[PDB]
């Protein structure tokens, strides 16, 4: 039960960091253009079953545009994702649009406007009006505050398995192992751990 | 689900790091309820914690007696110590892991929750 | 494993081998995938895999190999068509025709290959961008010929047709140059009478549903350029209003065609268009009443089961009404026959209202606020939506959200950004609408909505929380009289419920109703002095309860009422001993026992904000005095225990009683503005020593525990006092209005203080809010004080540019405040740039030109900024050494530097002041407002004329595919216009398309 989807959106959106956030649960605060396309699968357990996503993280800077287009073919969902604090990411939404359509002509797409974190935001709500008329789903989020991050896949997995009524639910917690530390590293287990305790702790002024 | 055999010994609200030995970072895992869960039947205690929307594990371990909460060079709200079979993402690896809480009074409090848990297990 | 292989071009290609590495990327996995990817990207980007295209095309057994070899034709089409010789030129428009054609005529082929034949088409519309129709003349009448010969033809030149009109109208502008989109435009044009006489044909005719959707989807795009007369002086408008509407497979292209056509301002003097407007508005609506639903239907519900395309059908549905009667409704106002289709089209838009799904409801609030406003101002309107509005004014406060001020959420009631705040304000604005269009029917479903929670009819936290919102967001609608009586018969309703629902999660909800409403309301407390105390009383007592969410309101509320209601707090009122600010200072202990120290703040802002408005300055700095009393306090006892044993600081606790009571004089000072000086003189003096402390003690754990030190808490505690304080000093200098006192009491015992110590700390000591502080000392007072500016740049200029000229990521707080502070000193005190050595002002420009090639736009924005303002500075100089010696050293620099960033695709968002600047620049030689020649070329020779060289030589070197007629024209029409903006711009425009291809026409440049 595994769908293509494709992350299409101009450089610097946060596209990867969105999916890395949904991988591991990390946020990287590094942009390192994307080359052509990253695959990842990507699980969410559902009360109608699994529901397996192979994400083309696609690149938007043209530079390293590889195959372009050629990642959309035989797509069945697709997010478009924009930066509300720079308005030219959405001025371009229209131009992805087009290029992603052509290609995948009846598929659900959802239009994302991520960094909604940052307080000088600049693409203001009362604006984003594309997706009226292409029929798109929109959400604000931000893979920084997780504000919003679950819902364009919920949508998603509501469309494709064609039930309104799906949710998330708990996975099983399988009964953890029983082990003793190894004496034989042991003795070397404080060089891996003493790096650790004097590396701080990223964003020590967060509420968590 | 598979915990209903279990009892909630303590509930926190905390965000979990794993530390990347080789690029020398810390990593958020997942922010969400980190729970104490007591076994009925074998009165083993375990953390399992899962991610506040999407309800994934990101952490499900037994809270060995051999384990020692460190604190963190930068944060007076957290703990670091040291994990050698979590089953959170399939099979039994080992971690480095830091969790971090909303003050130091949470924190304080679950350093006494781990290790009450810790004499627990001691049996 | 050997995938490359088909990177070594020496060979001729296996075909077998490309069509494996093909499946292996897009069917495959793993590492094997992410090895294919990179394959085949080195061997798309290949410039000789063009000519290996024809031969993908002919042997190939996956359509996907026959896909990215399209990918390879289309890139070489785009960008070098015109350097090819001509003969490969034809063949590879024979060869693309012939595959389309060859596609169209195997049935099985059309039916499977979609995406395929797609490609192909758009690929042949490249061509035609580059060839119709100066050397394909015939390509559309053969295209209209070749129509009757199949029906899979047909309906691929409908796709041909769509594509070319997207590609010449809807995408041209950014895309093309105005001369070769203005050319492509009037060409189609010129030809599109035969086209619609082909389409209207087809439509007519009737065929294959595919052919249908196809020439509809075809006519969709046609519809955004074409003239009036093909759509009002044909019977087409009768056709999708009817016949085209029926069928669910044409309904939903359909009814967006319809939506463009409804878009149009037709001349409204012509009462034969206006009767067909209004036609096809009447078939449309029959055909949904008839095909699909009644008005009646339940389509909330029919939406939430989501069966085939029904939330698309539902949007589409709304987005043609609203589309419609917001530009047409008037035309059904009048005539009494169309009284009921004027209703029933507003009360299916009443039932697309009441559906889930948030994005849809903004679009019919738009309609409705586009609706009340009409029947706010227009003249004999409102009667006639009178049954409509009632309805709406039930759907809005039945969907009211949730309030910024509201700070309690149900997950479990505990403790939504800006895409919700936006959209209750936009509910407002129509509630208050309504509201104003029948105020008795309003407030009677609002009463009774709150007499059936009483009785508990439908008691539900969301019925309770709607119904309290929609009742406080409409404030300032009702009379003082009719309020009165409202407001009272909401509060006492309201009380009435907290007394008898039980259980803290239902009362922490009635609390947040309750302070909602009434911080909504401060008329009706300004006059009702008593109930006034009541409430501020009450929310006194909120800040002692366990439950964090009511106490965070409380304090919000509290000081939401006071903005309003300052004056009643100032005053002694009747009934009272003395003015209730003064009760209020004295508990202020015991009432801000339980809450967190931000929240202190809070109220000791609120306090600030009473304090104020007391205009008798005796009288003011009494109350002041007595406000800080607590803080002043602890203040006294910790510089007397920080005079002897400077050790004390190392304690954590007190570092966080510092930085609490430098806080609680950043809020006061916050509300109080000029207003606090009096408090400030009190501290400052051992405040900026006591910054002097602290900075040794970070310097002392700097070098005593390594960098590190700097992520833990005691020296992020330490680093948290000198950010407050010069919070503080910022916040005061930048509302004073004594600024002689400023320069001479404050400002240099300031400088001294964070200077110097600012300057000689590690990089990642260095406190970003330094600068901060200092752009605003400089804005407010920098022409007062010259040597003091000279100095501040000393201090900060060179070290801090070291710190960011390294990459641009390294420090990114510094970076913004940085040129933050450049841009004011060379706005007001520009005398302290002339005043740097040659060494040091070289680095300025060095430290602009920096800023130009950030992504970032805090700093991209201020850097072009600077170097505008930093032009006009030196020409005000006028004719002078340092003028003279600026424009030899630095004119070329400027802008080659303006034009790399316009050129290299990496700095878009800035277009508009990078053509600003090089404007300017340019427009300065030709005004001959640059006295001394540019150059080091004969002599006497203009600089109008040097710049010309300059420039055509460095454009040649940095475009070499460009040819010199290119550059020559460019130039010529780009410095004739350097005194019109928007055709400069055009002109630069026009620049950035050539250089993505080769062959760009020169004349193109004489648009203009
Ligand atoms: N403040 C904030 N930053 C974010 C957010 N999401 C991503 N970023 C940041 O945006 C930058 C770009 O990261 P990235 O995910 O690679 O964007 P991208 O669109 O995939 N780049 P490309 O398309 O060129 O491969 C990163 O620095 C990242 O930290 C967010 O939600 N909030
Ligand atoms: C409800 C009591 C409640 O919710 O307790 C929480 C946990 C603190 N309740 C009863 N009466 C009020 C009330 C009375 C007021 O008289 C002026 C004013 C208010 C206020 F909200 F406007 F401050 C509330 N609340
Ligand atoms: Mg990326």
């Amino acid at each position: 039960v595994q769908f293509k989807l494709v992350l299409v959106g101009d450089g610097g959106t946060g596209k990867t960091t969105f999916v890395k956030r949904h991988l591991t649960g990390e946020f990287e605060k590094k942009y390192v253009a994307t080359l052509g396309v990253e695959v990842h699968p990507l699980v969410f357990h559902t009360n109608r079953g699994p529901i397996k996503f192979n994400v083309w993280d696609t690149a938007g800077q043209e530079k390293f545009g590889g195959l372009r287009d050629g990642y959309y073919i035989q797509a069945q969902c697709a997010i478009i994702m924009f930066d509300v604090t720079s308005r030219v990411t959405y001025k371009n939404v229209p131009n992805w649009h087009r290029d992603l359509v052509r290609v995948c002509e009846n598929i659900p797409i959802v239009l994302c406007g991520n960094k909604v974190d940052i307080k000088d935001r600049k693409v203001k709500a009362k604006s984003i009006v594309f997706h009226r008329k292409k029929n798109l789903q929109y959400y604000d989020i931000s893979a920084k505050s997780n504000y919003n991050f679950e819902k364009p896949f919920l949508w998603l997995a509501r469309k494709l398995i064609g039930d309104p009524n799906l949710e998330f639910v708990a996975m099983p917690a399988l009964a953890p192992p029983e082990v003793v530390m190894d004496p034989a590293l042991a003795a070397q287990y404080e060089h891996d751990l003493e790096v650790a305790q004097t590396t701080a702790l990223p964003d020590e002024d967060d509420d968590l | 689900t598979m915990e209903e055999d279990e009892e909630v010994l303590y509930k926190v609200r905390a965000k979990l790091f794993r530390f990347d030995a080789d690029a020398k970072e810390w990593k958020e895992r997942g922010t969400g309820d980190c729970k104490f869960l007591k076994n009925k039947k074998t009165n083993k205690v375990r953390i399992l914690m899962r991610r506040d929307k999407t309800l994934k594990i990101c952490a499900n371990h037994i809270i060995a007696p051999e384990y020692t909460l460190k604190p963190n060079v930068g944060s007076d709200r957290s703990w670091v110590y040291a994990c050698t079979a979590d089953i959170a993402e399939g099979e039994a690896e080992a971690f480095t892991f830091a969790i971090r809480f909303g003050s130091k009074e949470n924190a304080d409090k679950f350093k006494e929750e781990f290790e009450k848990a810790q004499e627990i297990n001691k049996k | 494993g050997s995938m490359e292989g088909i990177l070594d071009f020496s060979n001729d290609l296996d075909i077998a081998l490309l069509d494996q590495v093909v499946s292996t990327f897009y069917q495959g996995s793993g590492v094997q995938q992410k090895q294919a990817q990179e394959i085949l990207t080195k061997f798309q980007d290949n410039p000789d895999a063009w000519q290996k295209a024809d031969q993908i095309l002919q042997f190939s057994t996956n359509p996907q190999s026959k896909f990215i070899a399209l990918s390879i034709l289309d890139k070489l089409i785009t960008r070098k068509w015109k350097l090819l010789p001509n003969d490969h030129r034809i063949g590879i428009r024979n060869f693309v025709v012939g595959m389309i054609i060859s596609m169209c005529q195997d049935d099985e082929v059309f039916k499977t290959q979609k995406n395929l034949i797609n490609k192909s088409d758009l690929t042949l519309v490249q061509i035609l961008k580059q060839e119709w129709p100066q050397n394909w003349p015939e390509f559309i009448p053969e295209l209209i010929g070749s129509s009757s010969s199949s029906v899979n033809v047909c309906e691929n030149n409908m796709i041909v047709l769509k594509l070319l009109s997207e590609e010449v109208f809807d995408f041209s502008a950014e895309q093309m140059t105005q001369a070769k989109a203005l050319h492509l435009k009037n060409s189609m044009s010129k030809e599109f009478e035969q086209i619609f006489k082909l389409c209207f044909q087809v439509l007519e005719q009737g065929s294959s549903s595919s052919l249908i959707v196809a020439t509809l989807e075809s006519l969709l795009r046609y519809l955004h350029w074409i003239p009036y007369r093909y759509i009002y002086e044909t019977n087409i408008l009768e056709l999708l209003s009817t016949k085209f509407m029926t069928s669910p497979d044409t309904r939903a292209i359909t009814l967006k065609c319809l939506t463009e056509v409804s878009n149009l301002k037709i001349p409204q003097d012509n009462d034969l268009i206006k009767r067909q407007t209004v036609l096809f508005f009447q078939n449309t609506l029959q055909q949904i009443a008839t095909s699909v639903m009644p008005v009646t239907a339940d389509l909330k519900a029919t939406y939430a089961n989501a069966n085939g395309n029904d939330q698309s059908f539902l949007q589409d549905l709304a987005m043609f009404l609203t589309t419609y009667l917001a530009r047409n409704r008037a035309l059904l106002e009048s005539d009494e026959s169309l009284r009921e289709l004027l209703l029933n089209a507003h009360q299916y838009l009443i039932q697309l209202s009441k559906i889930e799904e948030r994005e849809l409801f903004k679009t019919t609030l738009d309609y409705w606020h586009n609706l009340v406003a009409d029947l706010f101002y227009e003249p004999l309107k409102k009667h006639i939506y009178e049954e409509i509005c009632s309805q709406l004014r039930l759907v809005i406060i039945e969907n009211m959200v949730r309030p910024e001020e509201v700070l309690v959420v149900e997950n479990e009631i505990v403790r939504k950004e800006s895409d919700t705040i936006q959209l209750y304000k936009s509910e407002r604005e129509v509630l208050v609408y309504l509201t104003h269009l029948n105020v008795i029917d309003t407030e009677e479903i609002m009463i009774s909505k709150l007499a059936r929670q009483i009785d508990g009819s439908e008691w539900s936290w969301h019925n309770i929380n709607t119904l309290s919102w929609a009742i406080g967001s409409i404030s300032g609608t009702m009379s003082e009289d009719t309020e009165k009586r409202f407001v009272v018969t909401v509060i006492k309703d309201l009380l009435g419920l907290c007394e008898q629902k039980r259980g803290k999660d239902n009362k922490a909800v009635v609390a947040s109703d309750i302070m909602y409403v009434v911080g909504q309301y401060p008329r009706f407390l300004k006059a009702h002095w008593n109930f006034l105390r009541t409430v501020i009383l009450k929310l006194f007592e909120f800040m002692h309860e366990t439950h964090e969410g009511v106490q965070d309101m409380a304090c919000d509320t509290f000081i939401k009422i006071v903005q309003k209601c300052k004056y009643h707090f100032v005053i002694q009122q009747p009934r009272e001993s003395e003015p209730f600010i003064q009760t209020i200072i004295r508990d202020i202990q015991k009432t801000t026992a339980d809450l967190q120290p931000q929240q202190v703040h809070t109220f000791y802002k609120a306090c600030g904000i009473i304090i104020s408005e007391e205009r008798s300055v005796a009288e003011r700095n009494r109350l002041l005095s007595d406000l800080m009393q607590l803080p002043n306090m602890a203040w006294d006892t910790i510089v007397e225990q920080s005079t002897a044993n400077p050790t004390l600081l190392l304690d954590s606790e007190t570092v966080k009683i510092i930085a609490n009571i430098i806080k609680t004089n950043v809020a006061v000072c916050t509300s109080m503005g000029a207003d606090f000086y009096p408090q400030l003189g009190h501290i400052y003096y051992n405040m900026l020593q006591l910054y002097r402390a602290v900075s040794s003690m970070i310097s002392a754990q700097v070098a005593a525990e390594g960098l590190i030190a700097t992520k833990t808490p005691k020296v992020r505690g330490l680093r948290t006092i000198k950010k407050e304080i010069l919070k503080l000093v910022e916040t005061y200098i930048s509302k004073a209005r004594n600024l002689d006192d400023v320069v001479k009491v404050l400002v240099e015992p300031l400088l001294n203080a964070v200077l110097e110590d600012y300057m000689n700390n590690v990089p990642d000591a260095r406190d970003a809010e330094v600068l901060n502080c200092m752009t605003t000392v400089v804005e407010k007072v920098g022409h007062m004080i010259p040597q003091g500016v000279i100095l501040i740049l000393q201090s900060v200029f060179e070290c801090t540019l070291d710190m960011i000229n390294k990459d641009f990521t390294e420090y990114p707080e510094h970076r913004v405040e940085f040129y933050k502070l450049l841009k004011v000193i060379n706005e007001k005190s520009f005398a302290a740039f002339l005043e740097l050595p040659p060494a040091a002002f070289k680095l300025f420009v060095d430290a602009i030109c920096w800023a130009f090639k950030h992504n970032n736009r805090d700093v991209e924005v201020n850097g072009l900024q600077i170097a505008l303002d930093l032009v006009k500075n030196i020409e005000r100089m006028g004719n002078v050494p340092f003028a003279n010696e600026f424009h030899k050293n630095y004119f070329f620099i400027f802008v080659s530097e303006t034009f790399f960033v316009l050129t290299d695709s990496d700095h878009k968002s800035g277009f508009s002041k990078q053509a600003l600047l090089l404007m300017k620049l340019i427009s300065l030689v030709y005004d001959n407002k640059i006295s001394v020649p540019l150059y080091q070329v004969p002599q006497g020779t203009s600089n109008q004329v040097y710049l010309s060289q300059y420039l055509a030589n460095m454009l040649s070197n940095a475009f070499p595919h460009l040819t010199s007629e290119q550059i020559a024209s460019f130039l010529s029409a780009l410095t004739k216009q350097c005194k019109d903006l928007v055709v400069f711009k055009g002109t630069l425009r026009d620049f950035l398309v050539q250089i993505k291809e080769v062959g760009g026409d020169p004349t193109d440049y004489l648009f203009a």
